[PDB]
RNA sequence: CAGAAGAAGCGCACCUAAUUUCGAAUCCAGCAUGAGAAGC
RNA sequence: GUUAAAACUCUUCUCAUGCUGGAUUCGAAAUUAGGUGCGCUUCGCGUUU
């Protein structure tokens, strides 16, 4: 059973042995938020799809009221939410409204926070949760809560083909989705660089308002490929923090963009406030800054220098919500333009094509968020696809996965007051049914049927043996490599890439230095040997990694 | 008879707290990962013994006053059955009038139990000679219990309150001399009817 | 149970709108080329169709199924091999009174150790197969004194008699186990004497219990039973 | 379709995570009622 | 070859009712997250009367 709480939005899925929560968040009253948070109850897990405040904003409030035991999310969603929650608390305290939580609730929320990648099946409280990328932002995933009384796909915010950083075709549970929870939606890409060409050739500065998450990096990746002669500059502590997040979490982006730098230099990030004052006094550049909806932020110290200059333009590259100064001057002594092509949400068509690429058509598609008007025409088109849909302004079969013995329990004895039988069999997991199956099964199915570098198993053991006795690989390094490898394979690639990364300023890696009379070149060949050895161990299966690593670190 | 005292006891944990796991299966499961497991329910809540702490508290304070109390701390020591501690918490003849509950946390083990590294340092080389892991209860975690006294008497809430103050000073659980288990107790007493459930 | 008939029995329960073989209502389970259109005619495409045909209707994005105690698996790393997701597992099915558990070798090893400890600790050497000397009155005097003060209790006299039925050697084993002063605690398994005393006196009464019980094992069974039946009337 | 505010670099590693004692003792194991009726 | 032979002391009726393995006893006693590592490197209070 699933309850749709949503002020705050949440999806409680009471399985019958747990209370799993999807996307506790608030986009915009604090008291009715607190009462609605109390309405959820003690939850065992709080799964985050993406790191937007519309789906993550209430997570520290849940650890204030001690209603959550574990906050699982994607490893890039977590790092994003560090900046996101401190920025939300900065704005909330700064507005002089009473803070809804505190920075200690942020810290303690990241104390119980676990992180897994896509395609990594967790098993907590008789359930199987697996994330799948959906291309909204970095670390944005749809959630497959595979229970016993139904398999539920929470789509989250499905992405678009307009996205250029994340791989488009949204990954979906390869198996069977009983109930699907979709979010109803709320070619000007070339036009951006073109109108920047005409503007800055005319002698103005393009001041693009951009959301710090997803949007600014999409705009910068546009400019960082369309060879814009005039210089490009991001102006926003948070925007550059997420720029370094995208460069650090480069392995979680599109596969073409997973071979990196990704942004092709180009951007000269303006760090300090004084440099932004300087650039505001400076007179043809690309200010990809970030206040979002022309609100407070590093935009506004640059806003005035465009606001009076008609030669410059102010390219609105985002939705501009009501009661914001941005929508006011979107709907002025400068050129104003709007490019909805840079959109991170899908349209109705892509939602239908996300719903027609499942293996088996979902029983009930719960639409949840979006505009209430547009949710109707999406509903009408998907009912036209003969698909049952339950709108959130409204309030039933009993799917039950079962286990079949399929082995004859006649010849059966009692040894220690237990009626037992030693049996050899081949258990199978079929859609909706786990079937224990005798060798007769394998027989019939036998007659019917019949990247990462590479090193031999002995090569891996010999290399880790040498680097352990040269003290490059340690018990703590093997411990954290096992920890990141238990989160997925891309987390381990990012770990060994971060450790092996020579800093361009100091020439210093994070590898533990050797023991002996080694020289510089040989020291670097041992560092690269460590990098290729652990990357060769990422390709191997988890149960093959464990017995390799237990002969060096007995506790991981 | 005809009334029953109910003492609703709320613990807030001030220093960290350790009460070890007693169940052999749960302990042997957790000693693979942590060398000092904490007592935990099967519904993943923290369990503190409370009757023995209240007994032991009142035995030390009433032996220090000079009032006659037996010792039930000595090995295989028969309770007297005449002292006030035998009336409150029990003897071999008559059962305990005070039915002390277990101190059970209001929160789950993944919210108030942390795994901690403890050491033994060599006094001369000032260097770690031993390292163990133990589970502790965080500070500020709230525990609740009901001390349900049948056949109420006048001095049976105050001595309990007196014993609570002793448990506030000395501590509850284990590792009491290393600083573990300093706690605060908040009390709410009510004389519930013995026939209150009869509708 | 709302039932409606069509040219088809459309029972409409709260556990699903079943239909054994096209109504205009929502149909949950279809109990079913000509065949494909019939499913296409139904609005709100059915969750499962209970039927070569299955291959095609799977590719029409539709679930099929092709025609006791609860079974709980306790064993979970599977593999794709031969299309279906699968793992090799050898185990044990156990048949409980309300359930069927699927356990593994560690469960049977556990109950093997738990049964072997019961088996090995049932016969203790010469069951039912240099003692000091004491007069019968002295045995009466010391057992009476150590029964008044609570050292030789009715449970101690009972457990003396049960082991002395199993032979003299098992009785010496029991008496040596009760008198044993553990070097780590300095404690014997005697129940401590009641009455004000001193540790030298308490140790000498423990020694007196050891010597009086040991001097009683040399006596005849009937004589031992008639000494102890005046104290523990059962045995 | 969601937040935002004189330069530069760095902000990483390593070990340890075990050991030991105790796991007993004691009380109780009674009492009461019914011993008939009916057919062949 | 027995004042014989022939005729099953058979049918009907629950050792049931009343009584809680309870009482006494704190997984805690012993063990410092300690040990190793320098906010350093680069930039003349210029110029102007
Ligand atoms: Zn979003
Ligand atoms: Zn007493």
């Amino acid at each position: 059973m699933i309850k749709f709480i949503g002020t705050g939005s949440a999806f409680l899925l009471e399985t019958g042995n747990a209370k799993i929560l999807i996307d506790c968040g608030i986009e915009q009253n604090n008291e009715i938020i607190e009462k609605k948070i109390n309405e959820i109850g003690k939850a065992d897990i709080c799964i985050l799809t993406h790191a937007h405040l519309a789906a993550s904003g209430l997570v520290p409030l849940l650890v204030k009221k001690r209603k959550v035991n574990k906050i699982i999310s994607t490893p890039a969603t977590k790092e994003l939410c560090r900046l996101l929650f401190n920025d939300f608390q900065r704005i909330q305290e700064e507005n002089n409204d009473i803070p809804l939580y505190s920075y200690d609730d942020i810290e303690s929320s990241f104390e119980i926070w676990d992180e897994i990648d896509d395609r990594n099946t967790i098993e907590l409280f008789d359930t199987k949760i697996t994330f799948y990328n959906n291309s909204h932002i970095i670390g944005s995933v749809s959630v497959f809560i595979e229970t016993h009384n139904g398999n539920y796909l929470f789509s989250g915010d499905i992405g678009s083909k307009l996205q250029q950083l994340m791989d488009y075709p949204p990954d979906m549970p390869d198996g069977n989705v009983d109930y699907l929870i979709l979010e109803s939606t709320y070619s000007d890409r070339d036009r951006l660089l073109e109108i920047a060409k005409t503007t800055c050739e005319n002698g103005g500065k393009v001041l693009i308002p951009s959301f710090a998450i997803g949007r600014l990096q999409e705009v910068l990746y546009t400019f960082s490929n369309y060879n814009f002669n005039f210089p490009v500059y991001i102006d926003s502590p948070m925007g550059s923090k997420v720029t370094n997040l995208i460069k650090e979490y480069n392995i979680y982006l599109k596969k073409k963009l997973r071979r990196l730098d990704l942004f092709n230099n180009k951007y000269i990030a303006i760090n300090t406030s004084n440099q932004s004052k300087e650039l505001s006094n400076s007179k043809p550049a690309v200010i990809i800054s970030a206040s979002g909806m022309l609100e407070g932020g590093r935009i506004l110290n640059h806003l005035e220098q465009i606001k009076n200059d008609e030669n410059s333009t102010l390219i609105f590259v985002g939705y501009q919500a009501q009661n914001t100064r941005g929508r006011k001057i979107l709907d002025v002594r400068c050129r104003i333009e709007k490019l909805n092509s840079f959109s991170a949400h899908a349209d109705q068509d892509e939602l239908i094509d996300y719903i027609e690429r499942l293996k088996y058509t979902p029983y009930k598609v719960f639409l949840v968020h979006g505009e209430k008007e547009q949710r109707e025409i999406l509903a009408k088109r998907i009912i036209s696809k003969k698909i049952r849909v339950e709108l959130p302004e409204n309030y039933e079969i009993l799917i039950e996965k079962k286990v079949v013995l399929n082995i004859n329990t006649d010849n059966m004895c009692n040894f220690a007051s237990y009626r037992l039988m030693p049996f050899s069999g081949f258990i199978v997991e079929k859609d909706d049914r786990i079937e224990i199956n005798d060798k007769n099964w394998f027989d019939m199915i036998w007659n019917e049927e019949y990247a990462l570098p590479d090193m031999s198993h002995d090569k891996i053991i010999e290399n880790i043996e040498y680097l352990f006795n040269i003290k490059i690989l340690s018990k703590n390094r093997i411990k954290e490599f096992w920890e990141e490898f238990c989160k997925g394979q891309k987390a381990a690639i990012k770990y060994i890439t971060q450790v092996h990364r020579k800093n361009p300023n100091t020439g210093r890696r994070n590898w533990n230095p050797p023991e002996g009379d080694f020289t510089d070149n040989e020291i670097e060949k041992l560092y690269e040997t460590a990098y290729n050895t652990l990357l060769s161990l990422i390709k191997y299966d988890k149960n093959k990694v464990y017995n390799i690593l237990i002969n060096f670190n007995p506790k991981l | 008879a005809k009334t029953m005292k109910k003492i609703y006891v709320t613990m807030k944990t001030l220093s960290p707290l350790y009460t070890g796991e007693v169940r052999r299966e749960d302990k042997e499961a957790a000693q693979k990962r942590v060398n000092f497991p904490v007592r935990k329910t099967a519904t993943n809540k923290v369990l503190i013994p409370f009757k023995g702490a209240l007994r032991s508290a009142l035995e030390i304070m009433l032996k220090a006053k000079g009032e006659n109390v037996c010792d039930t701390g000595e090995s295989r020591a028969r309770p007297c059955g005449r002292c006030v501690t035998c009336s409150l918490f029990g003897s071999m003849g008559r059962a305990g009038r005070a039915s002390v509950d277990f101190l059970i946390s209001n929160d789950t083990k993944e919210q108030i139990v942390r795994e901690s590294t403890h050491l033994r340092i060599e006094r001369q080389t000032k260097s770690a000679s031993d390292t163990f892991k133990g589970e502790e209860v965080i500070e500020g975690a709230t525990f609740t219990a009901t001390i349900t006294i049948s056949n109420p008497q006048e001095k049976d809430l105050s001595l309990i309150q007196s014993a609570l103050k002793f448990i506030e000073e000395n501590g509850i659980g284990g590792w009491l001399n290393k600083g573990y288990g300093r706690v605060s107790f908040e009390v709410k007493s009510e004389d519930v009817a013995t026939d209150r459930f009869l509708k």
